[PDB]
């Protein structure tokens, strides 16, 4: 399994530490894979470059 | 926020469902985004498209191919 | 440009045309991009692999 | 429902905000996707990191580095 | 590590396997990377759904549909 | 053809650019496309970011 989050910046390294872990173990407990063969990495996005609604987050942040 | 997964084809839809479940409440948990911002999608790849070592996981008797048969 | 966009299954051929000149004209339209240079696909979904809230699409759609 | 956009890094902060405009007015125009479920993620790729048949961008002089200007 | 391939739909298994084989080759030999750990993702778009220049891959005689057909 | 690799950032330029070529010829080499059809970008993941294991690589590199 390959695990690919795409994250607002923000979020602390220790965070980030905690979320790798966390949606690894998620995948060991739903479909049973087998810890090492997970693969989860986060893609930061600056808030200018992400987009709800038409808006980027930079802007309804504002 | 958003959370992309690719894994070789084979699991059923229960596994799937509670894949997005656990995905999202751990997301949820670990950095406090709201349940209703949290995207989650599965992409099953055919044991004929997945490469592992220069591999294909067909060759390796892993996984189903496209119409969920077994090696 | 690439621009791929995760569909849910269910949309038409003739929709799935539409959309991806649409997305193709907005990037030349938004950015300057040579319309030859944009690269625009969809990535198709069936509804029990696209989950909203921890909920599949299907989940959703079968509780009205 | 989801928008994924890669390219090469040097676009304006303007030319994101237009981009993420049109292609959710797209989505919302065409399929009748609710502009609230509507995101789009773009993705700046620098130009020694993107290749043109073979060649990366900045040998092909576009685009800018991971620093935010280049030839 | 990780390599994903997009492309139109119509790539036999061979050649599939081929690729995976040569982009693998390719990320070892030039920076080195441990041969265990390159993964290689294949994502057949069908034609119907992957775009040239605005016309998708199908209305331009190119690839397989979702079910595996040509476009004749 | 539009290739995507992943890689934790520690590349050099050089390294790159020779990354790019050989997964293109790799590419043209392997299923015949044009070379002018194949698109390759490296998506470089900070050490903070990318797991094996449940361990991000960043944590595994503390001794």
């Amino acid at each position: 399994p390959n695990i690919e989050m795409f994250v607002v910046e923000g979020y602390s390294d220790q965070q980030k530490e905690a979320l790798v872990g966390a949606l690894t173990q998620a995948t060991v407990e739903a479909i049973g894979a087998p810890i090492d063969s997970v693969r989860v990495w986060l893609t930061e996005v600056p808030a200018t470059q992400f987009g709800i609604g038409g808006k980027t987050v930079a802007a309804i942040a504002a | 926020s958003i959370i992309q997964v690719t894994f070789i084809a084979g699991r059923t839809e229960l596994q799937k469902e509670r894949l997005i479940a656990a995905l999202t409440d751990a997301a949820v948990d670990t950095v406090g985004i709201e349940r209703a911002e949290v995207r989650v999608i599965l992409k099953d790849i055919p044991n004929t498209d997945y490469g592992i070592a220069g591999q294909t996981a067909r060759s390796l008797g892993r996984g189903v191919d496209r119409h969920g048969r077994a090696p």
